């Protein structure tokens, strides 16, 4: 989901 | 030295500059951190970076008329992700004229995010061109280079200690550069050690995910990336 240094 | 103001937490890092940090809990992940940056520059405040959210960043605003009371004169958001241009609806709302890269502007809209009012563009030496940034006053915006994304930038304020990263720069003690899927591996390593040379006073680094470092958060996250090479 793009949520910074999470990809999902 | 924190003061919390609901779900936000603000550090005073000099006189007149303050690092805001918002949390995204993720559940089985836990609160993931994201840093930005209040500066009273005379009679106004700049921001660097909203938070992850419209709610959260209309808490900044809040957190800034209570503790500062003077307006937000602008913000300048440092690449097109969540994490830093998630809360720009809150800021459009606010009346508060809004800066990224040319290149965040464009790439707003496929990352879901919506882009800032203004444009900024940069010499080939990475440095801003004044006439796109104009009353930045200590706000010192430079491009150094392709490296988390092909957009961030990163901001040094005149007359302090502080140079801020972003997501680009990694704490002296990280284990890896997280994440290189949506990186730029070959020129990672160069952008670090532009932003290092652009801000060569700047003894405390401030980045998005980790709390304020030494130079030695730049060496470390260019050493990395050389060996993504
Ligand atoms: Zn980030
Ligand atoms: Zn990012
Ligand atoms: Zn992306």
């Amino acid at each position: 989901x793009x949520l910074x240094p999470v990809p999902e | 030295g924190d003061q919390r103001f609901g779900d936000l937490v603000f550090r005073q890092l000099a006189p007149n500059v303050w690092q805001h940090t918002s949390y995204l809990d993720m559940p089985g992940f836990g609160a993931v951190a994201s840093n930005g940056l209040i500066v009273r520059d005379g009679g106004r405040v700049l921001v660097v970076d909203t938070a992850w959210t419209d709610d959260q960043t209309a808490q900044i605003l809040n957190w800034i008329k209570q503790e500062i009371n003077l307006p937000v004169a602008l913000a300048v958001v440092t690449h097109a992700h969540q994490d830093k241009m998630g809360g720009m609806d809150a800021l459009h709302a606010a009346g508060i004229a809004t800066y990224a890269n040319a290149l965040s502007n464009q790439l707003a809209p496929q990352e879901g995010m919506v882009a800032a009012q203004h444009s900024l563009t940069f010499a080939a030496n990475g440095w801003v061109e004044p006439a796109t940034a104009p009353n930045f006053g200590p706000l010192k915006v430079f491009y150094p280079g392709p490296g988390h994304t092909s957009d961030n930038i990163t901001v040094g304020i005149d007359g302090t200690d502080i140079a801020f990263g972003g997501c680009l720069i990694k704490d002296s003690k990280a284990k890896s550069l997280g994440n290189l899927g949506d990186a730029d591996t070959e020129h990672y390593a160069a952008s670090a050690r532009a932003f290092g040379a652009a801000f060569p006073k700047a003894s405390m680094i401030v980045m998005s995910h980790s709390a304020p470092d030494s130079r030695a958060a730049i060496t470390h996250t260019a050493r990395m990336a050389d060996k993504l090479r």
